[PDB]
RNA sequence: CGGCCCCCUGGACGAAGACUGACGCUCAGGUGCGAAAGCGUGGGGAGCAAACAGGAUUAGAUACCCUGGUAGUCCACGCCGUAAACGAUGUCGACUUGGAGGUUGUGCCCUUGAGGCGUGGCUUCCGGAGCUAACGCGUUAAGUCGACCGCCUGGGGAGUAC
């Protein structure tokens, strides 16, 4: 939709779902919380934390915040040449340029998440907090600056940005 | 007090770009000129000047693309006490060659691609990210 | 016309009165009430130097009975 | 036209004040103080004012809907006057938070207002008790005042006309997520930072702020007029 | 601290405000407590602290107008 | 009657009440309240939930 | 670091003219060195006070509160320098939009404004680029960095053991 990458129909990658209440002043919260990541395999910055009165709405709200006001990010399937050294809120990730010929190893739900995120081959092991919410931020904060250049003139490319910077 | 002068050149390039400054000045040296030429042509600086009959002095103009900063960091890797030397076959690859390593060979300061192409090694001076 | 340098009412709205002299009683009384005590600097908006040398001077003077030291001597 | 330099000097010789406080990131367009009053630098303003108005004209030909936002006691008549007619919208009994992001809700509350105004004047709700009618008569007044100069607005606006940023920072932020170009008039404590085109000014002196806005408003509104006459010619050609 | 300074026209009620200029303060205020030497330097010296409220107050007058509360 | 059947038949009921409220306001009237009880989801406590929307005077 | 003063003496702040010309940085060990009270002997000792009594409180002056009341507090010299040794933040140095207050060297000004502008000084409010979990910092960093040092690696038990 709009300024978004060439996804076709939506990814519906639900990682978690929960229900939270203080129950301090007028009974419990009936509302649910939801975690969803939406990519396209080619690179997106889509990540959505949402909440609603009930579970169907919590997930659908969370997915809506994951597909609106997202830039397309233009990496070549699973290969990327310029990641960022990811930090997001104490949860730390460390991607580097890499073959896709080697495959991807990751425990828990992360080998299914990294693939729809399109950043799976470049990833290397996390450190810091192991919260689900901020560990998957590899394709969001790890692309806040990036390129994946295919031109043979790649080292005169930054030269090309400089004479436009004059 | 002054313990690394290519680190001081670098932080001036970094901070120059963070404060939107047009030019950045410091004392000059032979290493600083040989680098500033490789930096001009690969456009990691825009231009430079050299001046002073009494003592030499270095004037530089920053890298842009659109008008606000586009270089994340420029940091030195071989330094006072951890000098790092690389052979011809093990010269690094910096961001699939979208970035540069600036490389002092026995034949001078050049990029890692011309250093590889001669088949020399040497001290690998400073990296972009 | 140029270079007047302290005619009157110029630099500052309140004058610095004495510094460190303590043999005149009336120069001191510019910052001492009849109740017999020194004024806070906050209240006058004095600058701190002229007040600091005066603290010293007012005490040199107090110890020689050129002034009353204490309210019980009014 | 040269006219953009004439309004800017005639207004700008107020030099502001805003006591001695101000903001360091505005520093270039601030001339040094004459005894603890701030002075605006006009000479640095003449490229600025000319940059801003030239970009206004190009969106004149593109738009149906204008929003004048940022209103205040000293700015109310100038914001009323800047619109002149019902293709240009303005809020003067205040902007409220989410007036564009939740426009769904605004179009519902306009539909409530115009419904109770035709009921009220026909007499339709005046039955039962006088209390039940009077608490309604008052809420209808309150809608009538709040919405009066925006009630007809058929859609989301093309541009944002900001006359002060100090108190209306949310309106700027949310226009940016809606991807709308901002045209800003800033005081000394506001920043030039983070918005697309600036007029450096000051928020005091009711005589300057009536004129800055009048120049800006004339530009877009009369831009649309001459573009509009061209637009007509261009379409009647298609059927001939 | 009825204050020695004489009130214009004498009366049985002292005009205690109009008499005092800097009296009781520091001198007859710290009654019946253990006297410290240097504590005032960190305890009392809140001049910096009061200078912030005076700036803030001079800022907010312009800003209530800009909000249209005024 | 229509809502009670879902529960009767051990169907998941994830949205069912929320759609009851929605279809009723889509077919007419000015407001609805629904409150559902009977141990929701199979909980071993009493567990109610409810949804009111539009105007429902009490 | 505070009566006031003198005797002995440091370090810092401005400013011009001149001089030498990496003579630099950091620093285990190290010698020297105490806020406060501890403390040995000589000189001295008004009030307050651990302790101790008794009152009062809620069963502990030694939880809470008061009154008496002793070593102490005070000085000279002499012994190992502890802590909340800090904007809880090592050092020194290079670099990064500034405005204004308190207040000081000093060019200029009804020095008309503890003000302005010109340029340094500590000190303090304010917030940008950037950084932070959060408060918060931001040219006196918690920013960009530089070198070298100190120091930490789950809690209790242990700041003791050894």
């Amino acid at each position: 939709a709009h300024i978004e990458k060439q996804a076709g129909e939506l990814q519906e990658k639900l990682i978690a779902v929960n229900r939270v209440s203080k129950t301090v002043k007028g009974g419990r919260i009936f509302s649910f919380t939801a975690l969803t990541v939406v990519g396209d395999g080619n690179g997106r910055v889509g990540f959505g934390y949402g909440k609603a009165r009930e579970v169907p709405a919590a997930i659908q709200k969370a997915m809506e915040k994951a597909r609106r006001n997202m830039i397309n990010v233009a990496l070549n399937n699973g290969t990327l040449q310029h990641p960022v050294k990811g930090v997001h809120t104490g949860s730390r990730v460390f991607m580097q340029p890499a073959s896709e010929g080697t495959g991807i190893i990751a425990g828990g739900a992360m080998r299914a998440v990294l693939e729809v995120a399109g950043v799976h081959n470049v990833l290397a092991k996390a450190y810091g907090s192991t919260n689900p919410i901020n560990v998957v931020r590899a394709t969001i904060d790890g692309l806040e600056n990036m390129n994946s250049p295919e031109m043979v003139a790649a080292k005169r490319g930054k030269s090309v940005e400089e004479i436009l910077g004059k | 007090s002054m313990q690394d002068p290519i680190a001081d050149m670098l932080t001036r390039i970094r901070n120059g770009q963070a404060a939107n400054k047009a030019a950045v000045t410091m004392p000059s040296s032979k290493l600083k000129v040989a680098i500033a030429n490789v930096l001009k042509e690969e456009g990691f600086i825009e231009d430079f000047k050299v001046e002073g009959d009494t003592k030499p002095e270095l004037e530089l103009t920053l890298k842009y693309f659109q008008g606000k900063a586009v270089v994340e960091s420029i940091q030195r890797v071989s330094r006072p006490g951890l000098r790092i030397y690389k052979r011809k076959d093990e010269l690094p690859k910096v961001m699939a060659g979208l970035g540069i390593a600036v490389v002092s060979t026995s034949k001078g300061v050049m990029t890692d691609r011309a250093a590889r192409q001669a088949g020399l090694g040497g001290e690998i001076i400073c990296y972009v990210a | 016309a140029r270079y007047f340098r302290r005619r009157k009412f110029c630099r500052f709205t309140a004058e610095g009165v004495q510094e460190i002299d303590y043999k005149d009683i009336a120069t001191l009384k510019n910052y001492i009430t009849e109740s017999g005590k020194i004024v806070p600097s906050r209240i006058t908006g004095t600058r701190a130097k002229y007040q600091r040398q005066l603290a010293r001077a007012i005490k040199r003077a107090r110890y020689l009975s050129l002034l009353p030291y204490t309210d019980r001597h009014q | 036209a040269t006219v953009s330099m004439r309004d800017m000097l005639k207004a700008g010789v107020h030099f502001g004040h805003q006591t001695r406080y101000w903001n360091p990131k505005m520093k270039p367009f601030i001339f040094g103080a004459r005894n603890k009053v701030h002075i605006i630098n006009l000479e640095k303003t003449v490229p600025m004012f000319n940059e801003a108005l030239a970009e206004l004209n190009k969106i004149a030909s593109r738009k149906g809907k204008i929003l004048f936002v940022g209103t205040k006691r000293a700015a109310s008549e100038a914001v009323k006057d800047a619109a002149l007619s019902c293709d240009q919208f303005f809020v003067n009994h205040r902007w409220l938070g989410g007036m564009l992001t939740n426009w769904k809700t605004v179009r519902q509350s306009i539909k409530r207002l115009k419904d109770l105004e035709t009921q009220s004047q026909d007499g339709t709700f005046d039955k039962l008790t006088k209390k039940e009618a009077l608490m309604r008569t008052r809420e209808l007044e309150k809608l009538e005042n709040s919405l009066g100069g925006i009630k007809d607005m058929g859609g989301l606006p093309d541009a944002l006309f900001v006359i002060d940023a100090d108190h209306e920072h949310i309106a700027i932020k949310e226009a940016n997520n809606l991807g709308i170009p901002v045209f800003a008039i800033v005081d000394t404590n506001s920043d030039p930072d983070g918005v697309d085109f600036v007029i450096p000014g000051n928020d005091d002196a009711i005589r300057a702020v009536t004129l800055y806005l009048g120049a800006v408003a004339a530009t877009v509104r009369e831009g649309r007029s001459q573009d509009l006459a061209s637009q007509a010619e261009e379409s009647f050609v298609e059927a001939e | 601290p009825v204050i020695k300074v004489r009130e214009n026209e004498p009366f049985d009620v002292a005009l205690r405000r109009f008499k005092r200029s800097c009296e009781k303060a520091g001198v007859l205020a710290e009654v019946r407590r253990r006297e410290f030497y240097e504590k005032p330097t960190t305890e009392r010296k809140r001049a910096k602290a009061s200078a912030v409220k005076r700036h803030a107050k001079k800022l907010a007058r312009e800003n209530a107008r800009r909000t249209r509360l005024y | 009657d229509s809502i009670t059947s879902q529960l009767e038949r051990r169907v998941m009921f994830r949205r069912a009440m929320k759609r009851a409220v929605q279809n009723a306001m889509r077919l007419g009237a000015k407001g609805i309240k629904v409150e559902v009880s009977g141990r929701l989801g199979g909980a071993e406590i009493a567990r109610t939930e409810w949804y009111r929307e539009g105007r429902v005077p009490l």
